[PDB]
């Protein structure tokens, strides 16, 4: 055991240098979907290397005011591969998800990242009795942005965010974050178009910064989301 | 079992509701008939013993089966495809992707009806015999029969011939929350006259 | 018969191509329920259910109290000049059918047999006159007596049949629980009949109605003021509700369609269009390929 | 059931009974009718 | 076991070729009445070959436009043979029946008969209050003819019509259906004149077609109807 | 999992001078919580703790009767000219977030599974008219009945779906102790769901509201009078109180900040000035090295 | 066993009443690629349910003077659902094919169809010594046309072509064929965007006919193609 | 828990259960850390 680590799954493989540690949502490890816990009675897909793998987003520019960014799973990951395809063909669905966050600073830059795993969570707007819209939710892989991370856009705390998983993100030692999602939902399986059971928001707590020679250092953020233990129910027609 | 109405248009009186027509086609893979799967709303599932009686409950669970007989002549022969669709999107209009949910290819012959069977398709336990129809803990799916090849009688025989469609529940059929049930109506006491 | 605590199982299958063997094919001609089970049918998984199946019960289907009487009458002075007849009661002519939703629940079977409980709800109000002035509504004692067959029917309030030396009878307040009691399966034949194809006398006149039958000649139920009348008008509801216990059911009916339009027969009108239409139960849909509620993105 | 009182009759709902014979409704046919084979 | 069947009861024997199966009406078989369940205390008459025999009833022709028929028992057999002399001089009355319905038709005709027993049936009328008459109800075996095949002259649908004993006549492989059916009465007997057990209907449920040379084809429906296990109590003279 | 009757003891310490030990210094960047141990960061004695942990379960937590409805109508003649319509009656539209103590305490777990005990509260007044006098208030009777989802909504007061034949209903007075019963978990699926992040449909369209749960369809709860109308004009308030019972909690959530503006969404406008303004959650101090309570002698 | 079939795969199910069995082509059933024959490194994908189903092609009416329907495999399935998602997402592939022709007609119809399954079946043009162009011999789903069925457009001839796996659809005793064809390669998997490894063939050797009122009477002809076995490795882009 | 009626969702609040599993949310890493050493 040491701060370095290896995640080889299906085709990818990530390694990590300045890492801490992997942290399991809830002390728990994705798993495929029992008998005794089985709704739907066809047969579901189980697609193992084709879609349990690692799907490197799109990155974002750590700026000095930068108020966060969110990703809504399976969201980001329905318009991707062999894992989008099989959501695509299929109604229902279930996967875990082991999301990486990247971000490279050198020992001169200050600036520490929170990535908070938010399930079930519904975004409250501010200033408005009107519920988010379809586009403002659904997002993709593109992601969306904080209006108020201190409220986590939800009229809640940032400073209570530490129910839910999370890891830091501190430029002093680390620079990457792992964090595996087991499935997160009432029933076993649901529809992906529909509902994001899990939200992956990486705020920034301090502000990035250096000194006379590190100001305005472009530095990015990248998210690697990969599907675990994916099963898919209902074979039909692409929507 | 229990015959459904699928010919519920406003055009056919009584026993024409309970049967349907049935063509041989100048062309090829054309859809023939639709059924929705909405037991609560007005549709072919209600006046249906399933129907009827899963309206007095709330909840239901379990998968389904259709039994459709062919009421043709003994020479008349004919390929049928029917699919059932779980929900998500549209209802399909063409078999190129009528093919890709589940379906049994009917072929005429000696045995004179085919059985589907529409599977418990469901993230959630139970579904809602919900008024909005459109929503995901009600929706159920959509059926839709095409003809495979086509339908094909001799001279002497009738070339127009008809298919009577059954439902009825499996053994794995479950309903809760009983309800009084919006099938009957009452505005006053009933008295001893008219 | 088997005991079905739970619904039944799925079990896993695999790829089936065998000659002679035609699951999904069945001959309904013989008047046999298609047995074409969904493992073989389709492509199917283990699933284990653990769904009870108590609510779907006849005992829970039908064990359930249900309005079936609900009778209003004035509580006040009915003298005039002559009439020596105060008139503060009802009469039922004891039956189960007006009401619609027990009735179809009823007409859901051929045959029930049941020992029925029975609960009275009684209501005040007072009547609104040019000058009634309301403060609070009186404690009156309401005396609710079965009348079987061939017994005396009391004429009045005063009249000197409410003994109930036989008659068996409830004494019970308006602000008191409501009236509760067990009628046990009191039918002449070993079931309660729900439809009867035949005529209830030897007679074949007009007079004999079709469809009466010769074992519903439940009785009355007689109810009463107790107090004796008011220098102010009142008005009395009285609703009873009926519940089944220990029900066993026989020969499942057609679930009626149309709505009832009498107690006496089951005769029908039909509504003016469609849904239950006398030619169409189903609403119209604009064609059989269309469909009502199409998700359309 | 507790049936405080002296009649039988007098009983709460009765026991649960699950015994289910769907076939008298659903298979009323003097030659049973095996599974999976030509029926006629 | 196959499509071909005999019933032989007494000296009647119907051969049938086109046939499916034998419906018994709720899995039962009609008995005689055991002691335990009897009622009347002197001993009833059972004349074996005499009454339990086939009896063929006037048949009806199919028509293009046809709505259906009825028959309602014992009032077809009242009027026929030792079955109807015994109920006439006798008050109870108790009997199983076994119909067979005939309807032969050219390998080129289409067409489809449910023939249902329905149990208890009350014949309501529609548009009135009125209930109805001696004349329409009690029949006879001339029978009778169906004004809302679709309502079943219940109120009731003609969908839902299965719950009751039945045989489906499809004239692609059928041409014969047989239904057995026990005692159906609350009661160990009753009387015939006033009360009917069972109602046998006929209806088309698509209707007899032809194509260029089988239209106008003249095809005979027939009924015949066995009593089974026949007890009659209390003699006295005819009525 | 360790069974915990009482909070953790104490034991006694001494000096600890150790290379290569650092219980105080830890990396909360794995996401693990500190665990530096009082006894060893710090000098320690032997402390045994009886302090029992019983109402800090959420059995107790939650387990506690609140309201979470209460509708206040008018018991008077409502007809007019042409109306026919009594309106006298309420429904509810089930639901368990218009009152925000409730609400919040619900919203402090993702998922909650339990079986809830509700007890319905009337209470009587008299509207203040020109000429009104009181002296008592009648002992009305009032039928509360569930409407499940698809089921038929109640028009008015003298409408025929109040018989209640499947749907369960309870009667009961003014003067009567308030009416209480036990609705189970009847969720379609394992749990409630506080928060719903999708929709409950399958449509594009602006008309699915998002956050709404396609499995918090609870139906309704329609509240009649029994009695009809009386000559003079009362109100009634019905205050119905929810208590979760047999509970088990999942993935609990940040707790609430913003006051609530609707129940259909967790949408917040924020207040003012701090406590809990939009940029502010808690009050300003002077500096972060003022204290504002400090105890000066 | 008898003369009608049930094929269940996945949620599709084929019933057939006037078969005549099932040719299983060279006596052998597809089945998984094993280790000792395995070339490829990285795990296989083996979706079952979502892949392995009847896929149902476009119809063709019989004419009088039809020559014949080809469709190259896995060309005809390369462009629909869940196989041709991962054809499309897989450099590598391999599965067996079980293909159903249904061609329903009246017992006062004649005709014969030869369904004939020709591995590595290398068209030959007729007339020119230019090679056939990507246009023509890679058609998809919508199919080909024979030139010469008579020859076979190979050179070879029709005669002779009962080396290869075949049924007959005759009007008299069938309406449907099928044909179970396993991996045919030299090699354990193959591109498929760049070969086809059957030619399903449908040559009516003996014209539709009627008397006298049966002519031109529109007779289409069904394919029913369903993968087996389906295994896919070199997991990428789409292409 | 009493349970005077038939149903067992009638009955009174759930026997208690003092079981505790603070280290899903207070420890939730795979490798597990030991106390009074460099964490990492
Ligand atoms: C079909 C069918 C079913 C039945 C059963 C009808 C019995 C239930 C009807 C409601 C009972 O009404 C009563 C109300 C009160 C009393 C009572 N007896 C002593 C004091 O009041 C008795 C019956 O009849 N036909
Ligand atoms: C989250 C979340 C939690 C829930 C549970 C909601 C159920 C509790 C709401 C209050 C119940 O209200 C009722 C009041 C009365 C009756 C009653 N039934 C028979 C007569 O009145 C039923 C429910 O839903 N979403």
């Amino acid at each position: 055991s040491d701060r370095v680590l290896q995640l080889k799954l299906g085709n990818s493989s990530i390694v990590t240098q300045e890492a801490a540690n992997i942290c399991c949502a809830y002390g728990e490890w994705p798993t495929y979907l029992p008998d005794n816990e089985a709704v739907a009675i066809d047969k579901p897909t189980q697609p193992e290397t084709s879609t349990d793998r690692f799907y490197t987003l799109k990155s974002k520019k750590w700026e000095s005011n930068s108020t966060g960014w969110w990703w809504k799973l399976p969201d980001a990951l329905n318009q991707i591969g062999m894992f989008g395809q099989n959501v695509q063909y299929h109604y229902l669905y279930r996967s875990g998800f082991l999301c990486h966050v990247q971000c490279n600073a050198t020992k001169f830059h200050q600036g520490t990242l929170l990535i908070v795993a938010i399930p079930e969570h519904q975004i409250g707007k501010k200033g408005t009795g009107t519920s988010a819209s379809f586009a403002e939710v659904m997002k993709g892989a593109e992601g969306g942005v904080f209006e108020q991370p201190y409220l986590l856009d939800d009229g809640t705390s940032l400073a209570c965010a530490l129910v839910y998983p999370h890891q830091w993100i501190n430029l002093r030692t680390n620079n990457s974050a792992t964090i595996v999602l087991p499935w997160m939902n009432s029933a076993p399986m649901d529809f992906a178009l529909r509902h994001n059971n899990w939200t992956l928001a990486v705020i920034p707590v301090c502000p990035l910064a250096g000194g006379t020679g590190n100001t305005n250092t472009y530095v990015p953020i990248t998210i690697s989301i990969a599907p675990m233990c994916a099963e898919y129910n209902g074979l039909r027609n692409a929507i | 079992e229990s015959m459904m109405e699928i010919n519920n248009v406003n055009d056919a009186s009584g026993v024409e509701r309970l049967r349907v027509q049935i063509s041989a086609q100048s062309d090829m893979d054309q859809l023939l008939f639709n059924i929705p799967l909405d037991i609560q709303l007005e549709g072919p599932l209600r006046n249906t013993l399933l129907g009827n009686i899963s309206r007095y409950y709330t909840h239901w669970s379990g998968s389904l089966e259709m039994t459709f007989m062919f009421c043709g002549s003994f020479m008349t022969t004919g390929k049928l495809i029917i699919c059932y669709t779980p929900p998500g999107g549209s209802s399909p209009t063409d078999r190129m992707q009528a093919m890709l949910a589940t379906h049994v290819v009917w072929d005429f012959g000696l045995q004179s009806s085919i059985t589907i069977i529409i599977p418990w398709i469901s993230g959630s336990h139970y579904r809602m015999f919900n008024t909005d129809a459109k929503a995901i803990n009600a929706n159920v799916g959509y059926v839709t029969c095409f003809m495979q090849t086509n339908l094909v009688a001799p001279v002497g025989a009738a070339d127009q011939c008809y298919i009577v469609g059954m439902v009825a529940a499996k053994k794995d059929f479950n309903l809760r929350l009983m309800r009084d049930s919006p099938d009957i109506g009452q505005s006053a006491i009933l008295p001893e006259q008219a | 018969g088997e005991i079905v605590k739970t619904v039944a199982n799925t079990v896993e299958s695999e790829i089936k191509a065998e000659l002679g063997v035609i699951p999904s094919l069945n001959a309904v001609e013989t008047g046999a329920t298609s047995n074409t089970e969904p493992e073989e049918a389709i492509q199917t998984r283990t699933v284990i259910n653990m769904h009870g199946t108590a609510e779907c019960l006849v005992e829970n289907f039908l064990g359930r109290s249900a309005l079936v009487c609900m009778r209003s009458f004035e509580y006040k002075n009915h003298s005039t000049s002559t009439s020596s007849i105060q008139k503060n009661f009802f009469i039922w002519t004891l039956n189960t059918r007006e009401l619609v939703q027990i009735r179809r629940k009823m007409e859901l079977f051929t045959y029930l047999r049941f020992d029925t409980e029975i609960t009275i709800v009684p209501t005040l109000r007072l009547f609104s006159s040019s000058n009634v002035s309301f403060s609070g509504l009186p404690n009156l004692t309401l005396q609710a007596m079965y009348v079987p067959t061939g017994a005396r029917k009391p004429s009045s309030q005063d009249s000197f049949e409410w003994q109930s030396a036989c008659n068996p009878s409830v004494f019970f307040k308006i602000n008191d629980p409501p009236a509760r009691l067990t009628i046990p399966f009191m039918s002449i034949n070993s079931a309660y009949a729900n439809f009867y194809d035949g005529f209830a006398g030897f007679e074949k006149k007009a007079t004999v109605l079709y469809g009466i039958n010769p074992a519903n000649t439940m009785g009355n139920l007689c109810l009463r003021v107790v107090n004796s009348y008011q220098p102010v008008q009142y008005t009395l509801t009285v609703r009873v509700y009926m519940k089944p216990k220990h029900i066993k059911a026989w020969a499942p009916r057609a679930p009626r369609t149309m709505p009832y339009t009498n107690i006496l027969n089951n005769n029908y009108a039909g509504r003016s269009a469609a849904p239950n239409a006398p030619t169409a139960i189903v609403s119209h849909r604009s064609t059989i390929k269309t469909m009502p509620n199409d998700i359309n993105l | 059931q507790i049936n405080f009182y002296k009649d039988s009759y007098a009983a709460s709902a009765s026991k649960q009974d699950f015994s289910q014979d769907p076939s008298k409704f659903t298979e009323p046919v003097a030659e049973a009718l095996k599974a999976g084979a030509p029926v006629l």
